[PDB]
């Protein structure tokens, strides 16, 4: 998620674990997981001409 | 007849580290973890040392 504002409200909250053979990547967490807090990035340190 | 050239170069970072150690004796930890139990005359000198 990365704490972004949701764009559209999703209706019909149903058991999405049964329809798992759709989408591309489905990760299900029980209550919370430590893999939601990651902050790796690459940085560009200036260009010289 | 020659035509002018442009060059594009990319260099990357190299990660190192610096580490230094620092020891504290067990009696120093005992003297500094009393939590308001001692305070006699001979203990203050050892605590200050």
């Amino acid at each position: 998620p990365a704490g972004i504002i949701p764009t559209g409200n999703v209706l019909s909250t149903i058991e999405v674990c049964a329809h798992r053979c759709i989408f591309d990547f489905f990760k299900q967490i029980r209550s919370d997981d430590n893999s939601l807090y990651s902050a790796q990035f690459d940085i560009l340190l200036g260009t010289y001409c | 007849v020659d035509q002018p050239v442009h060059n594009y170069m990319v260099k990357r970072i190299h990660k190192r580290s610096l580490s230094a150690a620092f020891a504290i004796a067990s009696e120093a930890l005992s003297l500094l973890s009393n939590t308001y139990v001692d305070g006699t005359e001979i203990d203050s000198s050892l605590r200050i040392r």
